[PDB]
RNA sequence: CCUCCUAAAGAGUAACGGAGGAGCACGAAGGUUGGCUAAUCCUGGUCGGACAUCAGGAGGUUAGUGCAAUGGCAUAAGCCA
RNA sequence: AGGGCUACACACGUGCUACAAUGGCGCAUACAAAGAGAAGCGACCUCGCGAGAGCAAGCGGACCUCAUAAAGUGCGUCGUAGUCCGGAUUGGAGUCUGCAACUCGACUCCAUGAAGUCGGAAUCGCUAGUAAUCGUGGAUCAGAAUGCCACGGUGAAUACGU
């Protein structure tokens, strides 16, 4: 997940996750910006992360931050 | 009797002003150490038993008491005899003396010790906690030794309650944890 | 001598031998001799007291043996009990470094399961 | 041939009645002296987990008795030397 | 827009790298060919363990750059051990590319160091600068080569016979 120096996330979440902070914890954040990185303000929030067919819920936890929002949503179906 | 004396003087009074024991003949004393080390197996090697024994006869200057099977029947083999381990309790002198080399050097010769349970007690006041593994303490050539070991030790104190059991033990340099 | 992990990597060379330490390698082993003031051609076995003494002392810093082989699981464990593609891979024994599972994976996952 | 019921609280009593065993085993599994006491459960303990050994408590012949059944057994016949 | 064509319990083809001492590792160090390049090659020096970053020369090329070839030779070390072999795997952290590195990039650092001790039946290429082996360049292309095309170094064995 290298990126040298500069954590990046699509504009969508950046404006959505921040708004959730003030508005308060509520419905998830329907988005496809899985390629983005998880932030601390996202912790405790809900985000509808799309995978292939439909989106999926997410429980932004402490340690679950520096990671990409996408790695927490399997896409393929095996057995 | 290092801890022994320490008990009389230092300890005792601590409990006397704690639970307010009206009689000196009430302060939870130390009721022998137990030790067990159930090497089990045996049926397979039969030698890992004597090894465990000797390993026990090490930490303890007294000869180990090779136990025997009881029910025999089990989810495995095992019969009437079928040796399994060697308890070998402790007695005052050798006891405290051991209770010394323990916590003062045994527990110290940790593995990653960072806090001892405070619920290893039974419910009557006596405690019990298996080291989960022979800390390789003063054994025959710590490096030139047998494959691991591991054993269990039961405090067993004349405490009328687990609560008082906490005061005791901890009354000494007993590690523990919060 | 026990050095650290009790290991007795002697009768060889300070470097190559010290590498026996579960936590040190060709790099750390050949470097520790610097702060420990030890050569390379020196047989750990022949090493005078202080010689090995310095070793253990300097290696006391960098994490090795137990703590490593131990804590090394903490990280892996995390992802696992985390719910990320990383850990998810481990439980399934599949390649985490993103390899081709279609074929060639005998190392990562079991060999033959016909 | 041995045990229990049938067998009407002494003994005994039948059926092609209802049930189950013997045709042995031990130089110790005999003798004696000395000593010991189960089963099962709960609580707590390296690996010991349903159940291996250890500590505590409840419990009390529910254990065991060389092999059927009945009767007997703690002063133990039960167990160890 | 996100994802899938990179999925897996499997089987077959083509390859790469080892199973070591005709070797590994250290240090020193001799020789080549063919090529490539203005949205490109990029020196020099500053730093970074290194990938790489900063400044910025030179070249649109028998001037510059890519770009101190490898095997090898001298010495030293190892001593035949799953071993200073071999490197898969995985963990921690980084460099750069690109909106964009989860799925699914290449590479660097430290640690970890598996299988593997030359492979059944069967089967493939190669008759000389060939086989074998050792490095080097390019097209594609932002960035993902063990592949494809090309270049040179060293350098055999054997062929009665059908
Ligand atoms: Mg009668
Ligand atoms: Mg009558
Ligand atoms: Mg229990
Ligand atoms: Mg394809
Ligand atoms: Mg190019
Ligand atoms: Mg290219």
């Amino acid at each position: 997940r290298s990126l040298k120096k500069g954590p990046f996330i699509d504009l969508h979440l950046l404006k959505k996750v921040e708004k959730a902070v003030e508005s308060g914890d509520k419905k998830p954040l329907r988005t496809w910006s899985r390629r983005s990185t998880i932030f601390p303000n996202m912790i405790g929030l809900t985000i509808a992360v799309h995978n292939g067919r439909q989106h999926v819920p997410v429980f932004v936890t402490d340690e679950m931050v520096g990671h990409k929002l996408g790695e927490f949503a399997p896409t393929r179906t095996y057995r | 009797a290092k801890l022994h004396d320490y008990y009389k003087d230092e300890v005792v009074k601590k409990l006397m002003t704690e639970f307010n024991y009206n009689s000196v003949m009430q302060v939870p004393r130390v009721e022998k150490i137990t030790l067990n080390m159930g090497v089990g197996e045996a049926i397979a090697d039969k030698k890992l038993l004597d090894n465990a024994a000797a390993d026990l006869a090490a930490i303890s200057g007294q000869k180990p008491l090779i136990t025997k099977a009881r029910k025999s029947v089990a989810g495995f083999k095992i019969r009437q005899g079928y040796p399994i381990g060697c308890k070998v309790t402790l007695r005052g002198e050798r006891m405290w003396e051991f209770f010394e080399r323990l916590i003062t050097i045994a527990v110290p010769r940790i593995r990653d010790f960072r806090g001892l349970s405070a619920k290893s007690f039974d419910g009557r006041g006596n405690y019990s906690m298996g080291v989960r593994e022979q800390i390789i303490f003063p054994e025959i050539d710590y490096d030139k030794v047998d494959r691991v070991r591991g054993l269990d030790i039961t405090i067993t104190t004349t405490a009328k309650s687990d609560e008082e059991g906490r005061a005791l033990l901890a009354a000494f340099d007993f590690p523990f944890r919060k | 001598a026990r050095i650290a992990g009790i290991n007795i990597p002697d009768h060889k060379h300070a470097v190559i031998a010290l590498t026996s330490i579960y936590g040190v390698g060709k790099t750390r082993s050949k470097a520790i001799l610097a702060a420990a003031g030890i050569a390379e051609d020196v047989k750990i076995s022949e090493l005078s007291e202080g010689q090995i003494d310095t070793l253990r002392d300097e290696v006391a810093k960098f994490v090795v043996e137990g703590d490593l082989r131990r804590e090394i699981s903490m990280s892996i464990k995390r992802l696992m009990d985390l719910g990320c593609y990383r850990g998810l891979r481990h439980r399934r024994g599949l390649p985490v470094r993103g390899q081709r599972t279609k074929t060639n994976a005998r190392t990562r996952k079991g060999p033959r399961k016909p």
